[PDB]
C-alpha cells in the first residue's frame, strides 16, 4: 500500500529511453544502455545531481542539490510531475532550467516507482 | 425555401464561389480562430507587449483528467478548450463537404473528398476518438505553437518510444516517400515539359513523345514504370497513406499498446 | 483467450499494402503493353502482373472516346535497324535520324487536332491574334534575329505564340530566309538582350523542322513533330556545334 | 521486353564516359559505363556488410549493425571490425549514389529530357553526406555519424535528438518538417485533382483543366496551373530535405545547448524581457 512496486517497475519502464539502473557492479536491473539521463541506481537518499557518471546536469538541478536536496519520496513525487517547475520553486530561482524532458502525469504512478525505486535501487 | 440557399451558393470572394458550408466553414473557423485568441490575450494579461514575446508560448490546454469526459470542466479551466474544438470540428466537417460537393457540382471525381478524408482521419483520431476511448479530454492535444511539440515529444516518452510502433515507422515511411515521389515526377515532368508535358490529362487521353520518354526513362533506371495517368494513382496512395496507417498507429497507443519498445521485443 | 490486437492490425495492413501495390501497378498497364521484343513480335513473358480490364474515356468537345487498355497505335516506320542479333543492343538510324524522326528526335502519331481550353477555343494563338496580350514579361523577343548553335543566323522572331489558358508564351515564330516561317518550344532557346540563341538545331536545320499547315493554329501532331525534331537536335546537331556554350 | 513504342528511343549515344562501350541494355534497365560503377559499389558494401553480419554473429537483418568507428578514433581510420568497415562501406555508398546519379544523366541524355531528375536525387545525397561526412568531419569524430542498422540507426536519432532536449524546438528543424508535411499535402492534392478530372461522374467527359483549376482555387483561393503545380512539388520537397541537411549542420557544430533555449533571443528583447505578466514573467 502507498507505493505498489510490482506496479511502479512497469511504469519506470517509460523512464528507460533516457534512464537505467544499474548497481556499482556494472549489473543492469533494469534499462536499455539509456544515457541521456542519469544512473537511477541509488537515487534514493542521493543528493540532487551528484551521480558521478552523468555529465549533462543543468544548472538548477546542481545548484538545488548543493541547496540541501537528497530525494526522498515527497520531493521525488513533485520532480516527476514537472522537473522544471519544481526546480524552480525548490531552488527559489524563478530563472531555473531543467533538462529532463519529461512529466509523469498521474501523481499515483509516481509513488509507485518511487516504491520501486526503493525496493531495487537502494545502494545499502 | 430554396431561395436563402441560392442566395448563398452565390457568396464568393472574386472569381470563387463559397457555398452554403463556405460560409459556415469561414464563420465557424474564426471563432475557432477567435477562442483561442481572446485566450490567449487573457493569458497576455491583455497587454499586446507581452502577447507578441510569448505568443508561441500561450497555450489552451484541454480539460483535467478528473473531468473524465463531461463538459462541466469550468472556462479558465476546460472550457474554452471545449468550445473551440466545437468550431474546429464544425469548420473542418463543413468544408470537407463543400470539397465534395463542389467536385460533384463540376461533375468530377470525389478524389479529392477521400485523399481530404485521410488526413481527418488523423485529425480525428488525435483530438477526438482516442480521448473518448481513453476516458478523459485530458489525453488531447492542446491549442498553442510550442505547447503541441510538446505534447508530441511527451506522448511518445510515455507509451514508449514511438519509434518502435511498427504504425509509426509505415506511417514514416510514406512520409519520406511523399517527398521522394513527387520529388520525382516533379522533375520528371520538368524533365519533359520541352514536350508539353505539364499537360498531363491531355497526355492522358491522348499519348505523346513526353509521357513516352518519361515513362522510357525510369524502365530503363529502376526497370518499371508507371503511366501518365497511374503515376498520380501513386501519388494520392503514397501521400493519403501517411495519415492512414498514421491515425490507426495513435489510436492503439494507450488503448492497446502501453509500451512500444517491450511490445517491439516480443514481435 | 484473446489476440494481440496491434500485430493483428500490422499483419493486415501488410496484406493491404501487396494488394494495393498489385493494382497500382497492372492499372498503370494500359499504356505500353504487352511487351513486344526488339523484333515487333509479343515477348509472352510479359511478367507476374496481368493487363486490367479495360476503361473508356469519353474525350470533350466531341473528339470521341478511348479504351485502355487497347490495339497497339504506333503506326509509322521506324528507320532504325538492329546492330547486333542479341537482345538488349541500340538501334541505329539507316538515314536521318533528325528526320526520319526516331531516338531524341522522336514524335508520336497524336490526333491531328490543336488542343481546346474549357470554352472550346484553341489553346495556343500567335499573339498578333490574341484577345488582348501584351508584352508586359519584359524583354521583347520579337524583331531580334535568331542564330543556330553554329553562330550564324537563320532568321528573325516574328510573332510569340501564347498560351491563352496558362497565359505563358509556348513559341516562336521564326521567319526563315525563304519567306515562310518556323515554330520554336520556348524551353529550347535563350531570349538574350539583342538575339536569340538556339543551342538545339544548327542554321542549316532550321528548315527541315516540320511545318503549321493552318498559318494561324498548330495540332497536337504538329508539336510532337516541331519539338521532337528540335530536342532531337542536341543529340544530332552535336557535330556542328561550336563550343564555349552559355 | 520493350514497351510497345520503346523501339524508336533505344538508339546509340547519349554517354558520358566509355563510348559506345557499355551503350546497351540488360533487359529493362540500361547499363552504361556508370551502370558497372553503380553495380561495384553496390555489391561491394553489400559483402562488406555481410561480413560485419558474421563477425557479429547474426544473420537476423533486425540485428545486423554496422558501427562507426568510435569517437576516440577521430577522422583516422579503425579495424575493419571496429568502424573500418562502417567507413569502407560508407564509401561504397557514396560511389553507388553518385554512380547511380551519373548513370540518370546518360539515360537523360540519350532520351533528349531534362536533368532535373538526377539533380533533385542530388539533394538526397547532400542530405546523406552532411549525416555521414560534412557534420562529422566539421565536429571532428566519425563516431558521430549513425550506425547501418534497420533498428539501431532509429535509436541514433532518438539518442542524438534528445542530447539537445526536445529536438523539435530547432528552428530549421521546424521549417523542415512544414516542409514535408505541405509537401505530402501539395503531392497528395495533386493527383487526387488529376484522377477526379481523369475520372469524372458516370456518364461524363473527361473534364477540362479549368475545370482543374477552377476547383483547385475554390480550395486555396489562387490558380498556380500545371507547370506550377509540379514545379511547386519538387521545390517543397527539395526544400524539406535542405532545410532538414541545415537542420544538422548546425547541431553541435554552431549550436551546443538544449534548442528551447535558442528562443530566449526573442522573448530576452529589451522592449519586453522585462515585462511582468504574460507566461515569461
Ligand atoms: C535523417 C533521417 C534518418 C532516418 C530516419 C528514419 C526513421 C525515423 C525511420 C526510418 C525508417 C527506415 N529507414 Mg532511415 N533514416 C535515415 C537514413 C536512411 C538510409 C540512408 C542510406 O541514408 C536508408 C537506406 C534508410 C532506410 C530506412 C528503411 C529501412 C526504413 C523505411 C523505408 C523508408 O522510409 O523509405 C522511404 C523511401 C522509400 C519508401 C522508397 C524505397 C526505399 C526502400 C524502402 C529502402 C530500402 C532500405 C533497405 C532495407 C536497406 C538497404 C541496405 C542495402 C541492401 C545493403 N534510412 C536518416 C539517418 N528512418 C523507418 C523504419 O521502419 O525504421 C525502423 C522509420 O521509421
Ligand atoms: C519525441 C517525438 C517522437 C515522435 C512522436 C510522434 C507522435 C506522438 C506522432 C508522430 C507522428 C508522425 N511522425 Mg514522429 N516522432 C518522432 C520522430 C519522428 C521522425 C524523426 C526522423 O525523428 C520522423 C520523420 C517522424 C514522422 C512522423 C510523421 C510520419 C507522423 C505525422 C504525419 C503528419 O505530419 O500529419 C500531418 C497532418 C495532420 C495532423 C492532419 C490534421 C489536419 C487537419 C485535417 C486540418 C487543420 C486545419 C487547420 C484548422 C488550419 C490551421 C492552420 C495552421 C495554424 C497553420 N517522427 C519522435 C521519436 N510522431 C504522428 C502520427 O503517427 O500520426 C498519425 C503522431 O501522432
Ligand atoms: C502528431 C504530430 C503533431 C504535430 C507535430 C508538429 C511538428 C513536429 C511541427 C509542427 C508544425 C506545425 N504544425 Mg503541428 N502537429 C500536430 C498537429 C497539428 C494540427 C492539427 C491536427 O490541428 C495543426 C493545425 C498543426 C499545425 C502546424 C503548423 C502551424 C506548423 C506547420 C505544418 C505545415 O506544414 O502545415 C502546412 C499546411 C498549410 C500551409 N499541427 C500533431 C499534434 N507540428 C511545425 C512547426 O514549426 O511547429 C512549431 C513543426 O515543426
Ligand atoms: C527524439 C528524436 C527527435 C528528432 C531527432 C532528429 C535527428 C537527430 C534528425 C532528425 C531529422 C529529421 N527529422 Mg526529427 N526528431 C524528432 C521529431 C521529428 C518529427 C515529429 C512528428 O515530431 C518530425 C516530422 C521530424 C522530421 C525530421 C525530418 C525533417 C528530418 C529527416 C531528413 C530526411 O528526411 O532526409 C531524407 C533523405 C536522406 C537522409 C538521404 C539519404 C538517402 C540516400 C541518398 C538514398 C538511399 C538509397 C538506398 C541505400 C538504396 C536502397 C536499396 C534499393 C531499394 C534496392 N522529426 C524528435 C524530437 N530528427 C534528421 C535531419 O535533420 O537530417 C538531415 C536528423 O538527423
Ligand atoms: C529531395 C530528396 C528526396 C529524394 C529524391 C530522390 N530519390 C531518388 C531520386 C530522387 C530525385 C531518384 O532519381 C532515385 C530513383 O531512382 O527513384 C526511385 C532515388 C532513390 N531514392 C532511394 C531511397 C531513398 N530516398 C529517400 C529520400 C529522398 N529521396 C528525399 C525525400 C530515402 C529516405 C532516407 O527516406 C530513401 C531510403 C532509392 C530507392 C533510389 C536510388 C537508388 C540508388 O541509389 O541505388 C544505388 C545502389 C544500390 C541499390 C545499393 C546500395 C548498397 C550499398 C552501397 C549501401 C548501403 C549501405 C548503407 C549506406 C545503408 C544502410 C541503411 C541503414 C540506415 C538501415
Ligand atoms: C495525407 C494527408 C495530408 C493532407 C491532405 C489534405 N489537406 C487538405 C486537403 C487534402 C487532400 C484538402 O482538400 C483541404 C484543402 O482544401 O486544401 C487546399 C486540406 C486542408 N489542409 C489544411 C491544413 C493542414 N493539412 C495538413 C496536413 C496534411 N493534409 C497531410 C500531409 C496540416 C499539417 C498538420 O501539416 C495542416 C495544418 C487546411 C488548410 C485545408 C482544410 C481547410 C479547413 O479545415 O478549414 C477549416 C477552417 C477554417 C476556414 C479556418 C481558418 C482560420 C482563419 C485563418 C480564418
Ligand atoms: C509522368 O511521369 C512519370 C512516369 O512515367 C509515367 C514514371 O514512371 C515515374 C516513376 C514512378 C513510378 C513507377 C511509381 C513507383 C515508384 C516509387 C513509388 C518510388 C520508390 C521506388 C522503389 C520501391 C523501387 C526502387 C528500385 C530501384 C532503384 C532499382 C534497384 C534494382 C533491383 C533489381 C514518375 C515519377 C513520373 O513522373
Ligand atoms: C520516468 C517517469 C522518470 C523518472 C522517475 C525520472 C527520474 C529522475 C530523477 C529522480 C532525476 C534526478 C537524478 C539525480 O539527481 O541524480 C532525473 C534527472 C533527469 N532525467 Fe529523469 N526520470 C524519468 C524519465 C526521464 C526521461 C524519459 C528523460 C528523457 C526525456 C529524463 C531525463 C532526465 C535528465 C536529462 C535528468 C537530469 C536533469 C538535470 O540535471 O536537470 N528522465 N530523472
Ligand atoms: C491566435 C493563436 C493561433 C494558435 C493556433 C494554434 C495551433 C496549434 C494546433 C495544434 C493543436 C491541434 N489539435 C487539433 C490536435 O488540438
Ligand atoms: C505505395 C508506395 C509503396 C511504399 C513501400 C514502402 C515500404 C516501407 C516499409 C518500412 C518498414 C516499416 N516497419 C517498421 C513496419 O517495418
Ligand atoms: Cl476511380
Ligand atoms: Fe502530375
Amino acid at each position: 500500500q502507498e507505493g505498489d512496486p510490482e506496479a511502479g517497475a512497469k511504469a519506470f519502464n517509460q523512464c528507460q529511453t533516457c534512464h537505467v539502473i544499474v548497481d556499482d557492479s556494472g549489473t543492469t536491473i533494469a534499462g536499455r544502455n539509456a544515457k541521456t539521463g542519469p544512473n537511477l541506481y541509488g537515487v534514493v537518499g542521493r543528493t540532487a545531481g551528484t551521480q558521478a557518471d552523468f555529465k549533462g546536469y543543468g544548472e538548477g538541478m546542481k545548484e538545488a542539490g548543493a541547496k540541501g536536496l537528497a530525494w526522498d519520496e515527497e520531493h521525488f513525487v513533485q520532480y516527476v510531475q514537472d522537473p522544471t517547475k519544481f526546480l524552480k520553486e525548490y531552488t527559489g530561482d524563478a530563472k531555473a532550467k531543467g533538462k529532463m524532458t519529461f512529466k509523469l502525469k498521474k501523481e499515483a504512478d509516481a509513488h509507485n516507482i518511487w516504491a520501486y525505486l526503493q525496493q531495487v535501487a537502494v545502494r545499502p | 425555401f430554396s431561395t436563402l440557399l441560392g442566395w448563398f451558393g452565390n457568396a464568393q470572394l472574386g472569381p470563387i464561389y463559397l457555398g452554403s458550408l463556405g460560409v459556415l466553414s469561414l464563420f465557424s473557423g474564426l471563432m475557432w480562430f477567435f477562442t483561442i485568441g481572446i485566450w490567449f490575450w487573457y493569458q497576455a494579461g491583455w497587454n499586446p507587449a507581452v502577447f507578441l514575446r510569448d505568443l508561441f508560448f500561450f497555450s489552451l490546454e484541454p480539460p483535467a483528467p478528473e473531468y473524465g469526459l463531461s463538459f462541466a470542466a469550468p472556462l479558465k479551466e476546460g472550457g474554452l478548450w471545449l468550445i473551440a474544438s466545437f468550431f474546429m470540428f464544425v469548420a473542418v466537417w463543413s468544408w470537407w463537404g463543400r470539397t465534395y460537393l463542389r467536385a460533384q457540382a463540376l461533375g468530377m471525381g470525389k478524389h479529392t473528398a477521400w485523399a481530404f478524408l485521410s488526413a481527418i482521419w488523423l485529425w480525428m483520431v488525435l483530438g477526438f476518438i482516442r480521448p473518448i476511448l481513453m476516458g478523459s479530454w485530458s489525453e488531447a492535444v492542446p491549442y498553442g505553437i510550442f505547447s503541441h511539440l510538446d505534447w508530441t515529444n511527451n506522448f511518445s516518452l510515455v507509451h514508449g518510444n514511438l519509434f518502435y510502433n511498427p504504425f509509426h515507422g509505415l506511417s514514416i515511411a510514406f512520409l519520406y516517400g511523399s517527398a521522394l515521389l513527387f520529388a520525382m515526377h516533379g522533375a520528371t515532368i520538368l524533365a519533359v515539359s520541352r514536350f508539353g508535358g505539364e499537360r498531363e490529362l491531355e497526355q492522358i487521353a491522348d499519348r505523346g513523345t513526353a509521357a513516352e520518354r518519361a515513362a522510357l526513362f525510369w524502365r530503363w533506371t529502376m526497370g518499371f514504370n508507371a503511366t501518365m495517368e497511374g503515376i498520380h494513382r501513386w501519388a494520392i496512395w503514397m501521400a493519403v497513406l501517411v495519415t492512414l496507417t498514421g491515425g490507426i498507429g495513435i489510436l492503439l497507443s494507450g488503448t492497446v499498446v502501453d509500451n512500444w519498445y517491450v511490445w517491439g521485443q516480443n514481435h | 483467450g484473446n489476440f494481440d490486437l496491434a500485430s493483428l492490425a500490422i499483419y493486415s495492413f501488410w496484406i493491404f499494402l501487396a494488394g494495393l501495390i498489385y493494382y497500382l501497378q497492372t492499372e498503370n498497364m494500359r499504356e505500353g503493353y504487352p511487351l513486344e521484343n526488339e523484333d515487333g513480335t509479343p515477348a509472352a513473358n510479359q511478367g507476374p502482373f496481368p493487363l486490367p480490364k479495360p476503361k473508356t474515356f469519353i474525350l470533350p468537345h466531341g473528339r470521341g472516346t478511348l479504351t485502355v487498355p487497347g490495339p497497339e497505335s504506333e503506326d509509322r516506320p521506324i528507320a532504325l535497324a538492329r546492330t547486333a542479333v542479341s537482345e538488349g543492343f541500340p538501334h541505329a538510324p539507316t538515314g536521318d535520324p533528325m528526320k526520319d524522326g526516331v531516338g531524341p528526335a522522336s514524335w508520336v502519331a497524336r490526333r491531328d487536332l490543336p488542343e481546346l481550353d474549357g470554352h472550346g477555343h484553341n489553346k495556343i494563338k500567335p499573339m498578333k491574334a490574341a484577345a488582348g496580350f501584351h508584352v508586359s514579361a519584359g524583354k521583347n523577343p520579337i524583331g531580334l534575329p535568331v542564330r543556330g548553335c553554329d553562330l550564324e543566323i537563320a532568321g528573325k522572331v516574328v510573332d510569340i505564340w501564347v498560351d491563352i489558358p496558362e497565359q505563358m508564351a509556348r513559341f516562336l515564330e521564326v521567319e526563315l530566309k525563304d519567306g515562310s516561317t518556323r515554330l520554336l518550344p520556348m524551353q529550347m532557346v535563350k531570349v538574350q538582350s539583342n538575339r536569340v540563341h538556339v543551342n538545339a538545331l544548327s542554321s542549316d536545320l532550321f528548315a527541315g523542322i516540320p511545318t503549321i499547315k493552318s498559318p494561324t493554329e498548330v495540332t497536337l501532331l504538329e508539336e510532337d513533330k516541331i519539338c521532337g525534331y528540335v530536342a532531337g537536335g542536341l543529340m544530332y546537331a552535336a557535330p556542328k556545334r561550336k563550343s564555349v556554350v552559355a | 521486353a520493350l514497351l510497345s513504342f520503346e523501339r524508336k528511343y533505344r538508339v546509340p549515344g547519349g554517354t558520358l564516359v566509355g563510348g559506345n562501350l557499355f551503350d546497351f541494355w540488360v533487359g529493362p534497365f540500361y547499363v552504361g559505363f556508370f551502370g558497372v560503377a553503380t553495380f561495384f559499389f553496390a555489391a561491394l558494401g553489400i559483402i562488406l556488410i555481410a561480413w560485419s553480419a558474421v563477425l557479429q554473429g547474426t544473420w537476423n537483418p533486425q540485428l545486423i549493425s554496422v558501427y562507426p568507428p568510435a569517437l576516440e578514433y577521430g577522422l583516422g581510420g579503425a579495424p575493419l571490425a571496429k568502424g573500418g568497415l562502417w567507413q569502407i562501406i560508407t564509401i561504397c555508398a557514396t560511389g553507388a549514389f553518385v554512380s547511380w546519379a551519373l548513370r540518370e544523366v546518360e539515360i537523360c541524355r540519350k532520351l533528349g529530357i531534362g536533368y532535373h531528375i538526377p539533380f533533385a536525387f542530388a539533394f538526397a545525397i547532400l542530405a546523406y553526406l552532411t549525416l555521414v561526412l560534412f557534420r562529422p568531419v566539421m565536429m571532428g569524430a566519425w563516431g558521430y555519424a549513425f550506425p547501418y542498422g534497420i533498428w539501431t540507426h532509429l535509436d541514433w536519432v532518438s539518442n542524438t535528438g534528445y542530447t539537445y532536449g526536445n529536438f523539435h524546438y530547432n528552428p530549421a528543424h521546424m521549417i523542415a518538417i512544414s516542409f514535408f508535411f505541405t509537401n505530402a499535402l501539395a503531392l497528395a492534392l495533386h493527383g487526387a485533382l488529376v484522377l477526379s478530372a481523369a475520372n469524372p461522374e458516370k456518364g461524363k467527359e473527361m473534364r477540362t483543366p479549368d475545370h482543374e483549376d477552377t476547383f483547385f482555387r475554390d480550395l486555396v483561393g489562387y490558380s498556380i496551373g500545371t507547370l506550377g503545380i509540379h514545379r511547386l512539388g519538387l521545390l517543397l520537397s527539395l526544400s524539406a530535405v535542405f532545410f532538414s541537411a541545415l537542420c544538422m549542420i548546425i547541431t553541435g557544430t554552431i549550436w551546443f545547448d538544449q534548442w528551447v533555449d535558442w528562443w530566449q533571443w526573442w522573448v530576452k528583447l529589451p522592449w519586453w524581457a522585462n515585462i511582468p505578466g504574460g507566461i515569461n514573467g
